[PDB]
């Protein structure tokens, strides 16, 4: 249920090791899309149900001429979303070049429809997603407790928590809001709000604060939008519902330029997209630091250039990772018989290592989100040696 | 604390040193004014002394330096 | 019934805390109007009871033509004090204003009737209001002993406790006079006593080389003080005050015009020549904006915008304590789940529920009292144990339990 | 005419002791609605000017019924149009407390009338204040010299400068944006802004790019209170396409206790809160030692900062310039038997005995931008234009 | 013909100035397909005149059909070669995916002869490509020299130099193992070589108290990079490619595998193989994003958009230097100054008219070739300028 460098460990031995891994120099989390099934979003299976209910004749389309998706798969639910928009993107552009109108038209459809769909699954609120004080309800609990945990574990002196993640969705800033706590994600202003690179390297000071932390986005966000000039502007929910939003949602406009999200596989292909690449740089240069503790939650093990990343990053003899899947044994049967997919292929080659330094949990519900909280300790205020109570219990052993 | 306040001085410098008739003087650098109004830069002039009892009067005679320091010699010619 | 950060902890855990807190640079407390229930004051609720039954056309008045007051919470006793009072200012203004002369007279007669009664209540004794050793009397037991627990427990090299209140009783400097102690509040003179905000930074020095002394900050102001035509602030002692204005105020009527300040109000803005209820403010927002500092409240109500404020925009500082006693927490909680409750209970339930574990909520009805909250403070252990073999007594004791 | 407690003086010696200030540690800058008047702006005379001549059928009722208008000021064009809101609501809150129907539609005009001539008078781009960039436009371009020319003087170690200000537009935070640099007027938040009093005490660093303090006295445009007691902020375009159109564009409607400009709904105890902290913030800055102040476009026509500001002079540190347009007309004035409060001020500080207080006067010699000269001084739109090109 | 801000400048200021800029924090070079010809390779438009003049029968068919090339471009000799071989593999890949049997041998056999012509002039040596020790001949004499003068003047305490291109060939590679340098390019091992993007940041150094080593970016790829059928990218050496591939693409008339080769820029679309293509832009464009970096360039055409788009943006920091060769300014201004001429020449001549001092073109026929870029550059004082160990080489051999 719980491995380290390969062999057993049981749970007293991995509460006593959590609780030491969160005295070091670096420490920061990364989010997938599975931390945020509890507040009202949904996974990339929900979607495939949600096009081939929503729309029957785009799929017959699909499966009849163009071959793109079989049969069996289809029936399954195993077809994999990201790969599906590269594919259409290239019969978009082949067809295109050689000057054909009506095989233009129908992959404009679906990716308008493909793109209508993912941004749905986004706004956790439904129409109250423009509405204020959002982080005051109930579901927004274990973020609040998150936040607060990870920012009173800090000695003076030291450097502020960071945080990873790839949702589109507004939960830590509805959370942390509510909360009073500030977070720095490299944007400024308030009337014209612009993306600096250097904004990363501030902190506050005091006069005569010191609760703070960062905040990175790998795949863009829902209230971000290029204005064509070489620049990227941020407003806030209730302008962003007035202006694009809406009209993606219900007029069903044919989708433009409006909102810079990454739903594919290869993210190399848009050239003037220096956001994601100052992304992944400050991501690569935190793991290379000495003494680093990582918390992994929720991501699926499906990106080629995150995983690919993580494994260079074990050269260094001070870097620590947990790791939470919930289905760990199934991937451990499978790869026995011939082999799954290539998602469960690398966490049973992480678990098989020999290293001192990679843990992985398992146990279905056990390793969620609300799992995952509670197992981060609490400040100790007004620390003691407290010698003498152990010696009373000391001498109560031997009244026994 | 209560409304009884003392000290209302400004001055230009202090002696620093006596030599058989002849007066070393140090000028003040910190004061980012020495407004009060008059100023005295130049040889020639006159500067007094407060001796708690009575006035004492000098003549400045030289300038000169050795944030540096500056230094004036002067002598005395009576009192009031 | 005892909280810390949202979780529960046990008796023995809470002193244990509590005797840690006291050893911090800085140390102070706040208490309300329900500290002094047992020297023989009384609350708001009290009042409004008085009130309605002393002057039945007056409120009949102001239910039937002003529509200030509804017929449903006269009698519930739901009436808040200070918002009425403040309606009334406005009332006033606006027929000054226009230059109505009826229903001007009619508020004044109703604005006199409400003072009196909030005089009336923080007298404490009665007719011996105007006599000497009022601090020996039983009733002030624990004040005495409150002010002597405070004061013991500091070290050389530290500050002195400090104590703000909401009261204008006194209680507190009735107490402290019969100990010897010296209080400092901001005032000097004996034959005229002016304020000088100046001597809140003044203490004692020994010429060969009295060790003990303390601070009062009166945020609403005091029964004694009283304010000259001359833009000045005077203070008497209780013997001269009652003998010569606040006699005026109780027996006879129709008295009041501005004869000594306090603030029932709730805007306290307002007034743009009080610099005594700004001067109070300043010091009380910049004792908690220091490391290492602890707080204990007792007997607030939790109904003051301004100190709620204060009170929440403290709490980022990673140095601060405060622990809050409140008896009715439970139907705090129960109202709040369905809803519904008070404006004064959301703002302590929110409180309990933060996940930070600098705040500490006492509850439990009779065990979060005045008389109680002092029997929790720890006395100083002189001469800490010399030796160890303390370890050798536990180990005697304990191997044959 | 430049005068130092009933003296003289010549424009290079001023020129020289502006620049010797400069040198504290301390330095603040009070302005006032005379700094609007350059970039489209107004002033009380010319308000009350355009609402006498366009709302005339109501005006004797201010007189009439309810005594709110005094008939020489009326005729004098003196007015304050501050209290004048202030009253207002006070009366409809009472009436509207006591159920008086007939009474309560008569403040609601006159109410809907001032805020449109308040309004109108401060957006200072017409229709295009929902606009970006609006800070890049030529008439913007004085204010961003003395924030340039406050930043660059001070020394490292230094604190950084202060502003205070008693307009209440989006004047200065476009040029600060568009120069790109960060002041804390003491909000935070993006999907919910709230005011929080201790942010006052921040400050950037580097973990290995500057700041500045801007209070507003009379509050702002974008600011309001909703249903929950807390108070919001928004940009320009939120707020324009929220409540600002409609006051603009319709005929008769009224909200209630919602606005926070200027110096309104002070009988909430909301509201008055946020007032009171700009003003003890200049209170406690005011009073502290090796200060300075440049106070600049103020008419003295409040009874408060007068009083604050005398009494801070007791202390020897506290330095005072003064600039102040039409001056000797006001002492021929004071020299007949005739006057007005605030010209009696102005000249009492004239007539002092000391060399601390520091008046300026004379025509376009006093005026907001020949103060921006006095003091000291500190190809990319090729390179756009070329990448845009291409 | 040298200016700076549309002033002239004698040579001594010239030569003054570029002794001033090789003495800065970083330093880096820029070459392209004109600076390989004096070895033995061709430019662009050598390549075009060869294909037309070879297959005359398919050029009729990429025109008039698929549409993949203008009448203009094949007119004047204006085709972007390797911007085509990338269409050209995608037209292929949805033929073979939607199962057009008829369409696929027509881009088979298209394919098969531009990768004959294009493979054929990057040998630089014919049949003597397969052989040891090509470094010792008199064709490379001056890139020694360049990267002999780069790492010789650099002061303890400074990085190393860095070299990007265009070029696909090895000549740099042989030239380097002949001084016994040691050239960094992503790259480790011998029996399985595999690409590594973070050893990027490493360096050397000595145990007893060394400093000889560069970094070398190549932004198209290579002859000797390939994916074997595993989905890792592997490299081996010149005998062992020429006797896998390269021997019969070069004589077998009907040859072609599929997605295997990564030159030039071709298989985009595989999510495997963009991902090496990726680093080396991000990589560059991080370079010149630096305090005090100065770039020369020499033997680029400016034909390219993100490239240039990259170096405007740069210049918008009043700490970065730019030196430019272009043997061709006098034929671009006129053609400009009377109507306009093409996309290289009008961004050449925008970048001429710039008034700044940070700009520096230099023109003149062969007075701006590859060859005379490197004797404008410095010569260490203390750098041994003779020959004394050759001498006592041939001794030895001499003996017995
Ligand atoms: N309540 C839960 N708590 C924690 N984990 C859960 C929970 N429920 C499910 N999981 C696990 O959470 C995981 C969810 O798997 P996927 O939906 O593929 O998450 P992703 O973020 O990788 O997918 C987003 C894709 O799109 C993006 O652009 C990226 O590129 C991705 O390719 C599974 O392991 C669940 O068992
Ligand atoms: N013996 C006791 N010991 C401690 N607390 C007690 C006791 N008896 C009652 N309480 C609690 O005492 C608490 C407060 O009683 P209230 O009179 O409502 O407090 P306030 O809000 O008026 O606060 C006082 C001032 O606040 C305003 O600003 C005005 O200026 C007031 O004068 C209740 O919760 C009781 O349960
Ligand atoms: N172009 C100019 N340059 C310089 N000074 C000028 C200029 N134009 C006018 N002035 C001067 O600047 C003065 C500004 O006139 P007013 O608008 O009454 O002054 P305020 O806005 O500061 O006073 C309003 C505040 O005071 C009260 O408390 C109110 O409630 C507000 O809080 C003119 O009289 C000229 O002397
Ligand atoms: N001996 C010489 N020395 C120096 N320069 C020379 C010499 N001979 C010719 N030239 C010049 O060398 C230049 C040859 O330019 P070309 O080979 O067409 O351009 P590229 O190498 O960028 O082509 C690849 C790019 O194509 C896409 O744009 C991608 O971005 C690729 O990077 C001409 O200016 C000649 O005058």
């Amino acid at each position: 249920s719980i491995y380290q460098g390969g062999n057993k460990l049981n749970e007293d031995d991995f509460r006593s090791h959590v609780y030491s891994l969160c005295q070091l120099d670096n420490v920061g989390v990364l989010l997938g899309a599975g931390a945020s099934v509890g507040c009202g979003g949904k996974t990339m299976k929900d979607v495939w149900k949600s096009f081939k209910q929503n729309y029957p004749e785009l799929l017959g389309a699909l499966i009849d001429k163009y071959l793109l998706v079989s049969q069996i798969d289809s029936d399954n639910n195993l077809v994999n979303v990201e790969l599906l928009i590269d594919e259409a993107t290239k019969f978009l552009s082949v067809a295109k070049t050689r000057r054909c109108e009506d095989e233009e038209e129908e992959f404009r459809k679906i990716l308008s429809s493909l793109y209508k769909e993912v941004t749905k699954a986004a706004l956790l609120t439904g129409e109250q997603f423009r509405e204020k004080n959002q982080g005051k309800k109930d579901a927004f609990k274990y973020h609040k407790e998150l936040i607060s945990k990870l920012i009173s574990n800090r000695q003076p002196g030291q450097s502020a928590p960071a945080i990873f993640t790839t949702n589109y969705d507004l939960a830590l800033e509805w959370a942390a809001e509510d909360l009073g706590i500030q977070l720095f994600n490299g944007f400024s202003g308030l009337h014209t709000r612009q993306f600096y690179p250097q904004n990363f390297d501030l902190a506050f000071r005091n006069v005569n604060g010191h609760y703070h932390a960062y905040l990175y986005k790998l795949h863009g966000s829902l209230t971000w939008y290029q204005n064509d000039s070489l620049t990227v502007n941020e407003v806030s929910a209730s302008q962003a519902y007035d202006e694009y939003i809406n009209d993606i949602i219900n007029k069903d406009d044919f989708y433009r330029g409006q909102h810079l999200i990454y739903p594919g596989a290869n993210k190399y292909s848009h050239t003037i997209g220096f956001v994601y690449g100052e992304m992944f740089r400050r991501f690569g240069e935190f793991i290379s630091k000495p003494q680093t503790a990582l918390f992994i939650n929720g991501f699926g093990f499906g990106d080629y250039h995150i995983n690919r990343i993580i494994l260079g990053a074990l050269l260094n003899p001070s870097f620590h990772v947990v790791i939470y899947y919930p289905e760990l044994k199934e991937a451990i049967t499978k790869v026995s018989k011939g082999g799954g997919s290539e998602a469960e292929k690398a966490i049973v080659t992480l678990k098989n290592m020999a290293f001192n330094q990679v843990t992985v949990v398992g146990g279905g519900s056990k390793a969620y989100f609300n799992s995952f909280v509670e197992h981060l300790p609490y400040p100790v205020l007004f620390p003691r040696d407290n010698i003498v109570d152990e010696l009373v219990e000391a001498i109560a052993n031997l009244s026994k | 604390m209560s409304l009884f306040k003392l000290t209302e001085i400004s001055a230009i410098g202090y002696v620093v040193g006596l030599e058989g008739e002849r007066i070393r003087i140090n000028l003040h650098e910190g004061l980012q004014g020495r407004l009060a109004v008059s100023s005295v830069t130049q040889p020639g002039d006159l500067i007094g002394f407060d001796a708690g009892n009575i006035l004492v009067v000098a003549r400045v005679t030289d300038m000169a330096f050795v944030i540096p320091l500056r230094q004036i010699i002067a002598y005395a010619i009576g009192f009031v």
